[PDB]
């Protein structure tokens, strides 16, 4: 019953503003969604180096217990490798934590929920939508 | 033939006493386990408390800092 | 994970399956209402209370039988 | 949240605030909450403690309100491994530490947790540790 | 089906020794077999200060592969306690791995396998049996 | 009425050609799972490899060491 | 855990259940007969014949592209 | 056996070992055998290394070979706690340490593991970790 991915940005987006238009659409998608590890790896730093880690942490908690957090295994280093070479081969330069996030949902056959879609654009294979 | 006597499958139960009930239009409930507590709402309303309270700092996660 | 609410006795009641369960030492939960939804946490366990709260007996531990 | 889990409380901490219920512990057991446990091994000695004590009936219930607070890891094989490893790394080096307290630091090094103890001297002979003194 | 729990003196007198009347003893016994990880913890510290220790921790792999290994943990801990005050209360020494392995097979109902069943001949409220 | 087709449950086997096979006296037998390897043992006789092999140094465990 | 065995086509074979299963990687071992019990392990995975089998290209990793 | 492992080794030292094969990690390899794991990170960096590799098709082979003789570990929500606590931890003190290195250090740390790595100096930097060179 899994379906969408949530990238690190639309995280990032959704914990500081808290916009209306995201909240219906968490509300109608529950139970489908998912993050990958690497995405709690980089929420965790961002509560961690903060003014007040553990009130950030406590914000963090709730939001991770109402979806899944997937374990980076070989199958998604897998489609990472391959994708980071596909993406050698051209001039696109995407960042290392986005990079083994697009390989998980594409090892997965996930929907990558972005922010802004312009930076998943070059990736083959895997389908985007915006959110925002 | 033979067969077996059991007992019908229980479940943990929490009371609601009338000043905290529910209203009536929910009859499903989706409940949540956040660490030592647990969340109780409506069906298609799962992030509501999620979203009108638990604030972050201003200073949470202004600078991604991916490298 | 989405339950049932139904009635027992008197009073409302809601269904908590085994995945969301609370341990047995809980028998005891405080509910708070915020709008349409309920929280519930077990009752009494704030550190500020038992630090308050009953204290241990002046001999208590205080030979530590560890040995070596 | 399982994964929320950072601190170790060692035996000496936890008989150093039962005991005397210290103010400068009290603010640090509220700043971290919910991510503090202790080991099987440490709720050992403390049932021990109440049950050979002049009043079992009452310290018990203290001990368990104590618990009721923080989390009980079970002595694992994980644990049970890292316990076998220091104690050879001790016999190579002539260090000596308390049986008790070695399983202590096995179990929290199995799984890379900080050691909250009363006696960081003790503990600081292990290798691939972290302590912090909260007194 | 777990009946015996196999104490660390009687681990020590079958892996450096290998007797006969034990082989018997274990291959009838089969799968009712296992030991505490304090246990496991005492195994595993006398490979690292032996001098094969690579070889003596695949001795022991194989000796536990065909057991199962039981966590210690809160009930196990709480026999323990009151073992430990029942005896204070006499003139009665016991160790300290062998008193968490005694209320530890007590806290599951089990019967304890050892090499000397003399000092495990104080502790109340469990069975024990020579297999030497 | 209405139901459904199915596959039959497989499982993962090991071949033994007749140079390695197993006595007609064996028809049960017990595997054991060690490392990356496993043990194929008659029924009743599941310690045998581990007796009559998989020796230790001498100086294992001479001293127990219980404080 | 106790198992049976049987005959497919012309030969014998050992019935290996669920909770001691091989991974996928496997699909060759090496038996070694030990008196009435049999030893099987997956084939040709040896150190000193990997250090001594294929090599990798002279431009393999020539540069880690680790940003940073 | 899942208890066995001890040693987890960094992307550094794969590269090393795999370009030139040299007879000291022979040895160590040898010794320790049955006990060696990577993260999926480091396997990320060599799937990646082979991909664009003059010649994929047999450098993809001979790292599959690598990789059955030692096990790969998930990179899982405990791995990903200690790597932000890390990186926080490394801002504090100006440290740089590069992405990758940052998540295998987080990986091992969350389970007590010993990184074998060929550039230690770089992985000190990080509090409660042993680390050692098998160069």
């Amino acid at each position: 019953m899994l379906k969408f991915m949530l990238d690190t940005n639309i995280c990032i987006f959704t914990i500081k503003n808290k916009p209306a238009s995201v909240r219906e659409r968490f509300n109608l998608n529950q139970g489908r969604m998912c993050i990958s590890s690497v995405t709690l790896m980089e929420l965790i730093y961002g509560a961690e180096k903060s003014q007040m880690p553990e009130r950030n942490l406590a914000v963090i908690e709730g939001f991770v217990s109402r979806i899944d957090v997937l374990d980076y295994d070989a199958a998604a280093a897998t489609h990472t490798g391959q994708i980071r070479a596909e993406l050698a081969r051209q001039g696109r330069p995407v960042g290392p934590f986005d990079q083994m996030i697009a390989g998980h949902a594409r090892s997965r056959g996930l929907i990558i929920v972005t922010n802004n879609t312009r930076e998943f654009e070059r990736v083959g294979g895997l389908r985007t939508e915006d959110w925002s | 033939m033979e067969t077996t006597v059991f007992l019908s499958n229980r479940s943990q139960a929490v009371r609601l006493p009338k000043a905290v009930a529910l209203p009536e239009n929910v009859k499903r409930v989706e409940v949540i386990a956040v660490g030592r507590t647990r969340i109780i709402t409506p069906a298609g309303e799962t992030w509501d408390e999620w979203f009108d309270g638990h604030s972050v700092s201003a200073d949470f996660m202004d600078n991604r800092e991916q490298p």
